[PDB]
């Protein structure tokens, strides 16, 4: 998971957005509730310290806080009425993800990094609001396929697309995923994709009023300025012959 | 922090009444998801229905004990009393074995044979006797109390010298339930169920109303006083509402019947309709019986009266109009015997009854709640 | 019995290839012989012990010794094994695996070529015929071998991680046998006398429906059944099915004259209902945008011009006014591939006027841009 | 259906016969109503049609 | 398996070797136990194994 | 060396699945764009392409967008009962790639048969001989008149030679990592299918802010799966059942 | 409405059925998040001629 962030990272700080924006992300280990336990931090340090450093002495501290840890999953099963299960308590316990915490960060040119919480994130322009949600999910699915070979076609699936994007700025996000290079079924109401960053993309219209058995597909073309009907060759053939 | 009755819930109580029992080793799925629940579940269950839930290491139970049993209720594989004789002279047997002992086919034949307690010795030269141990033991087989080193029993139909090696799975100690007395002072098994009821004196109409609900398909009003059926009426919304908070169900009353209908069934369930060809007749016939009121008019009770010589004539007709699309099984076969037939499948859904006396047929006012026919264009075909 | 220093010996071995290799083959050949004898020979000593070890642990001697207090005598071998030698290879195994991380074939050819240069000094009188390519393979495929061992692949579980994972198998297993043992020895308090009375009522009951049912009291119902049904059709308590209006069902003749499948079934290609539909949308699209059209002045809309409008079309303009403010751009989109720009005058009291109602709203204008 | 797989294997086998979708069903049917419904007669003698 | 694994008894079979490992118990070469514990087949079962 | 040489997505097809019939949608460079008036599919249809096909585990938590458990996959196999009389049908998906500048076509795709709650098969397969459904290929002879999808033992003979046909998810998605995605590992891949499930998640469009963000990211990092743990949880509770016997 | 009706301004005056979901303090200031604010005062009136 840390390099999954490294990398995420490295590719949102390696690159200069159309909003005059910089972001970058990080996953901190959190502090523990109270000092009535092996605090969480101290056995986060001692997992995440690399293992060139280790030795049986941190190995043995290791097994320590797993023993504390897997006494407090018994003690939790005994004060919580739930009934749970011992595996699910387990489960419960040494679940890592709820040991880290992730902090997104902007930096506005030539100012100080600060920390994006819901609050500074309202202040921001539609634009810049686009920016923010939109590159840290995009940036994430491009890091992961970092890790796959050169064969792999960069594949998304946003449903809804980009719904909440002010009608704008949508072509700022199709500016994106463009840079990057996806592959993409996105759905939506409204969306039509005349957008001139797109360079080429196909639309499909689908309907059926309430209840017809069968869905009508009116598929369309994009070159990046007109948008025209689509006539299959074969079928051109077939029309042409079948009058 | 608390638990709450959910989709996880819900699941689990279906699991549970669906099946005997859940068994960790084969169901570790439904097992895990039972037991998570395993609180709120057992909260529910005493409080309305009042069974014991029995969670163990190995395996989790119901003890659906019923109200008034019912034909169906019994394990169906068997067909004979001898088979239940043998099934639990089996069990018997089986105490006697360590857990993971292993003991050969003909050891459990000749303790069988030995305990069996009938007047008239059981014999293994015999074919029926012989199919009778092989479908207990497939029932056995069937719920894991033991498993089989290789061999193969089906053989012991056509071979009595055929042999076999099995091997007694834990399970066998728990599959009985436990009994209140010394169980041997015990006479008929009908004083068993004023036991099992002497712990719920406590709200004992609430816990009959749902047992009755949840298990029967149907719940049939007694007489014009029924006290169960009174309850029914007195909380009809506040029972079909919680039935829907708890599970899949939702209630239906008439002035004769109420039952639980379900609207998407699961694999494991039972339901009707069904495939098997008799209940399309019973579709037809409560169709004929919708379509004669005044020769048909049910009595107070919702019950339609015919003796065993009317029923043969509305079958005759049925096989007239539409016996052209029944199941070969039926077309080739007498009127009596698809009058037996059909009475039999009819009794197992409790739609109607045999007159112990008088052999006078009493069709419940359940089977009207269905009615069905084969499309128009196939009766117009029919015609052709 | 196994060493405990197994492990510590070959991470102290791999421990001077590392501090040699760091030092870039700046030493003799001797050295780098010597350092690679001492980590191979504790390697292979380490394998024949792990080979051991997984088949004690796999010995059908464990399995039938289950059955008997031998299983102690297993227990106390198995925990020793585990005391003395996984111990060891978990405390060790790490650091190891880190080494062999760093170590590849690149950091490593220049000290193959050197272990060759002390391979051609031994007076070696063998049938060596094998080339110093053969030599250099040879080590290649040792040195891989035991990356292979500790770091496993890509395509593969390692070795490390295949022993672990059996260990803590087998480990569940003989815990969980020693729970058997003690289920075992507790819970008999039989039953015999319950299921042969249980026998004699059977054996009592006239027919299979007496049977049955006592089956239900005793053992308690196998299931339960309902009926199937769409919808809470009824709510009226005082009617009886009979007279009320039943649910209808379509039975499927069991003939072949009509239908039965049991393989894949069929499907219509309903083209021509597509076609049809397909018209009619683009029809309908193409009207409305020639209604839009009607009143388009000089390429723009201005609402104080319009005499009197069809109701689609007023309710084409509510909906692009408010859609309208709510993009900073005062930019609006349509399904007609128009890009359509609103322009709100608000001090107006001008009447839009069709068959139905007079509305009174602030003037507007609309212009439509160039889609080229 | 072993009986169908080699007359509809007879068809495909003589390309100059021009058995259109409808008559293709009509022998499906007829086959699949072997013995209950007709007689194998109906579906030879479309075959001779 | 054992004996069949080497070449020169790989064709070894089993009441030769019941013949001599009755031979060598006499000799108290052996501790001899009776298998009455598991069994995999019916034969295995019947056998009073060893 | 050079650089291999991407796949890119340029069809995707359906047969006689949900209420589509024989319906292929035609990908522009690899990009794609459903629209049309709400209840009308835009939603089931990337549902049943994405992220189905990219490994073939088809429970309900994958269709469903909530994570919740309202439908099956059977349910968009044969789709309500209010609108189609069937009860018994077999649908094909498929996705179909193409190498970036060559002319060389993969197609893999999922096989469905479905008898209204009865239980519901499936066999997956993957074709690498470079023929294309609907070309050189066919999913549904028309012999008997009608059409017929192909059953699993005819779409393995014709495919076989040219292709493998499999009848487990775990084979299917190995083959597909393999062919296509060439991921050094398979958990890599389960991570980015997970994020890729996460991103076609709704709670984007309502609540539109920062900590979606955060929840979106936390849910993708892979847990703990219960067989790691079982051995653990197994083993401690059969010591704390010794103990209390 | 139904608020200037009476001025009963409890949460289940508000909520479509009485919930605690919504409270009139966070309908004058606005949702925390939205806005900076912490302290506001307001005014609803209705005209009737
Ligand atoms: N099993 C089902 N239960 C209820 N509705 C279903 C089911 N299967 C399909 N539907 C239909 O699927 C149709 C399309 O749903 P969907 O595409 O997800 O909505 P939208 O297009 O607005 O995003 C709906 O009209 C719905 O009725």
């Amino acid at each position: 998971a840390e390099k999954w962030v490294s990398e995420m990272d490295k590719i949102m700080e390696s690159r200069d957005n159309s909003s005059g924006l910089t972001f970058s992300i990080a996953w901190k280990p959190l502090t523990a509730e109270s000092e009535q336990e092996l605090d969480t931090k101290d056995l986060v340090k001692l997992l995440q310290r690399n293992s060139k450093f280790l030795n049986e002495d941190d190995l043995n501290r290791i097994t320590k806080h797993f023993q504390s840890r897997i006494g407090k999953a018994k003690e939790l099963i005994q004060l919580r009425n739930e009934g749970s299960t011992l595996h699910q308590v387990l489960k419960e316990v040494l679940d890592y993800r709820k040991w880290f915490t992730f902090v997104l960060s902007f930096k506005r040119v030539n100012e100080p990094k600060r920390e994006l919480t819901n609050n500074a994130f309202f202040k921001f322009s539609g634009g810049e609001k686009a920016m923010a949600m939109y590159i840290p999910l995009f940036t994430a699915a491009y890091s992961r396929y970092k890790e796959a070979g050169e064969m792999a076609p960069y594949i998304i699936s946003l449903d809804e697309a980009f719904a909440g994007v002010d009608e704008n700025n949508i072509r700022d996000m199709f500016e994106v995923v463009e840079q990057l290079g996806f592959n993409y079924i996105m759905n939506s109401q409204a969306l039509w994709g005349d957008y001139d960053t797109i360079s080429s993309l196909s639309i499909c219209e689908l309907v059926r009023p309430k209840n017809a058995d069968f869905v009508t597909v009116i598929r369309y073309q994009w070159d990046g300025k007109q948008r025209t009907f689509v006539v299959d060759d074969e079928h051109v053939e077939e029309l042409v012959t079948h009058d | 922090q608390t638990q709450l009755f959910d989709e996880k819930a819900i699941q689990g109580m279906d699991i549970l009444f669906h099946h005997y029992w859940i068994l960790r080793a084969e169901q570790p799925e439904w097992y895990q998801l039972i037991r998570e629940r395993e609180k709120v579940l057992r909260r529910y269950l005493d409080e309305k229905f009042g069974l014991r839930l029995i969670v163990h290491q190995h395996f989790i139970k119901l003890e659906k004990i019923p109200v008034e049993p019912e034909g169906w209720m019994g394990i169906q594989d068997f067909q004979e009393p001898m088979d239940y004789a043998i099934f639990c002279c089996a069990l018997a047997f089986l105490e006697g074995k360590a857990v993971d002992e292993q003991f050969l086919l003909s050891e459990l034949c000749q303790e069988i044979q030995a305990d069996y307690p009938g007047d008239f010795p059981l014999d293994w030269t015999l074919y029926t006797h012989r199919k009778s141990l092989i479908r207990a033991v497939k029932v056995l087989m069937e719920f894991q109390l033991i498993r089989t080193i290789d061999g193969d029993i089906g053989r012991f139909d056509q071979n009595e010298e055929q042999e076999v090696l099995y091997e007694a799975s834990t399970y066998s100690r728990y599959f009985m339930r436990t009994y209140p007395d010394d169980f041997s002072s015990y006479q008929h098994w009908s004083e068993l169920l004023k036991e099992d009821w002497k712990l719920n004196q406590e709200d004992e109409r609430r816990k009959r109303v749902y047992r009755k609900l949840f298990f029967s398909p149907g719940l049939h009003r007694l007489d014009q006083q029924d006290p169960d059926f009174l309850y029914i009426r007195n909380y009809r919304n506040r029972l079909a509402e919680d039935i829907e908070k708890h599970s899949e169900y939702k209630l239906h009353v008439y002035k004769n019947t109420a039952f639980l209908s379900i609207a998407e069934p699961r694999q494991y369930q039972q339901v009707f309709p069904n495939s098997k060809a008799s209940t399309d007749i019973i579709l037809q016939l409560s169709k004929y019986i919708h379509g004669e009121p005044e020769r048909f008019k049910a009595n107070e009770n919702g019950e339609i009266l015919m003796t065993e010589g009317e029923f043969e004539q509305v079958v005759d007709d049925l096989r007239q109009q539409f016996g052209t699309g029944w199941a070969k099984y039926f077309r080739d076969m007498s009127t009596k015997g698809i009058r037996t037939e059909l009475l039999r499948a009819m009794k197992d859904w409790m739609m109607a009854e045999v007159d112990s006396e008088t052999s006078l047929i009493r069709i419940k006012s359940l089977t009207g709640v269905m009615t069905g026919e084969y499309p128009s264009d196939f009766q117009t075909g029919g015609t052709e | 019995s196994l060493e405990r220093s197994q492990f510590d010996r070959l991470f102290q071995a791999i421990t001077s290839l590392q501090n040699e290799l760091e030092n870039d083959l700046n030493k003799s050949a001797e050295e780098y012989m010597r350092i690679w004898e001492d980590v191979f020979r504790y390697f292979q000593t380490i394998r024949t012990s792990t080979a051991d070890y997984i088949a004690y642990i796999n010995s059908e001697q464990t399995d039938q010794r289950m059955q008997t207090e031998a299983f102690l005598v297993y227990k106390n071998q198995f925990t020793t094994y585990l005391r003395d030698f996984i111990v060891s290879l978990q405390k060790t195994s790490l650091q190891i695996q880190h080494s062999l991380s760093e170590l590849t074939l690149e950091r490593l050819q220049h000290f193959f070529q050197k272990l060759i240069e002390h391979r051609g000094a031994i007076p070696r009188l063998e049938d060596v015929s094998s080339s110093t390519n053969d030599w250099l393979t040879e080590y290649e495929e040792y040195w891989f071998s035991l990356r292979q061992w500790f770091l496993g692949s890509a395509v593969q579980q390692s070795e490390l991680d295949i022993l672990q994972w059996q260990t803590n198998e087998m480990i569940r297993r003989m815990t969980r046998y020693v729970q058997r043992i003690g289920e075992r020895q507790q819970h008999f308090r039989s039953r015999k006398k319950d299921y042969l009375q249980l026998s004699k009522w059977f054996v009592e009951c006239r027919d299979s429906e007496e049977a049955h049912k006592l089956s239900a009291v005793v053992f308690g119902s196998m299931t339960i059944q309902h009926l199937q049904l769409e919808e809470a059709t009824t709510e009226n308590l005082h009617v009886d099915t009979w007279d009320e209006a039943p649910t209808e069902l379509t039975i499927k003749p069991r003939t072949v004259r009509y239908r039965e499948k049991t393989k894949p079934g069929s499907f219509n290609s309903n083209e021509q209902k597509k076609k049809e539909q397909r018209e009619l949308y683009l029809k309908e699209r193409e009207q409305e945008k020639k209604l839009i059209e009607k009143y388009m002045t000089q390429g723009k809309i201005t609402l104080s011009a319009l005499s009197t409008v069809e109701p689609f079309i007023r309710k084409v303009l509510l909906s692009w006014i408010g859609k309208s403010m709510a993009a900073k751009n005062r930019m609006v989109k349509t399904d007609y591939g128009l890009h359509v720009k609103v322009m709100l005058d608000y001090e107006k009291t001008i009447t839009l006027q069709a068959e139905d109602g007079n509305l009174l709203m602030p003037d507007a204008t609309f212009l439509f841009e160039e889609t080229r | 259906q072993r009986l169908e797989h080699q007359v509809f294997t007879w068809i495909e086998q003589h390309p100059k016969l021009i058995f259109s979708n409808e008559r293709r069903q009509e022998i499906a049917r007829s086959i699949e109503g072997l013995y209950e419904e007709n007689r194998y007669e109906q579906v030879r003698e479309k075959l001779l049609a | 398996e054992h004996m069949r694994s080497i070449p020169a008894f790989a064709d070894f079979q089993e009441d030769q070797l019941h013949q001599q490992l009755a031979q060598l118990v006499k000799w108290n070469n052996l501790i001899a136990r009776q298998d009455m514990t598991n069994a995999k087949t019916i034969e295995e079962y019947k056998k009073k194994r060893f | 060396m050079m650089t291999e040489a991407k796949w890119v997505m340029n069809r995707a097809g359906l047969l006689n699945f949900w209420y589509y019939d024989d319906e292929i949608f035609p990908f522009s460079d690899g990009k794609l764009l459903l629209r049309g008036t709400n209840g009308s599919g835009k939603s089931v249809t990337m549902q049943s392409f994405l992220p189905v096909l990219l490994d073939g585990k088809k429970s309900p938590d994958r269709l469903d967008p909530f994570g919740s458990k309202a439908r099956r996959m059977e349910d968009y196999l044969l789709g309500e009962k209010e609108v189609v009389d069937r009860d018994e049908r077999t649908g094909y998906l498929f996705i179909e790639y193409k190498k970036a500048g060559v002319e060389r076509y993969i197609t893999t795709g999922i096989g469905m048969q479905a008898k209204r709650h009865k239980g519901i098969k499936s066999w997956y397969f993957v074709i690498t001989d470079n023929r294309r459904i609907g070309y050189d290929f066919e999913l549904a002879h028309s012999q008997l008149g009608d059409r017929v999808p192909f059953s699993a033992k005819e779409l393995e003979n014709r495919i076989g030679e040219g292709g493998y046909v499999v009848h487990t998810q775990r084979e299917y998605m190995e083959l597909v990592n393999k062919y296509i995605f060439g991921f050094q590992s398979n958990e890599a891949y389960e991570d980015l299918i997970k994020l890729l499930i996460q991103l076609r998640s709704p709670k984007l469009s309502k609540d539109f802010k920062p900590t979606v963000i955060y929840e979106i990211l936390e849910s993708a990092l892979p847990p703990l799966t219960d067989d790691e743990l079982r051995h653990l949880s197994d083993t401690i509770e059969s010591m704390d059942q010794t103990q209390q016997q």
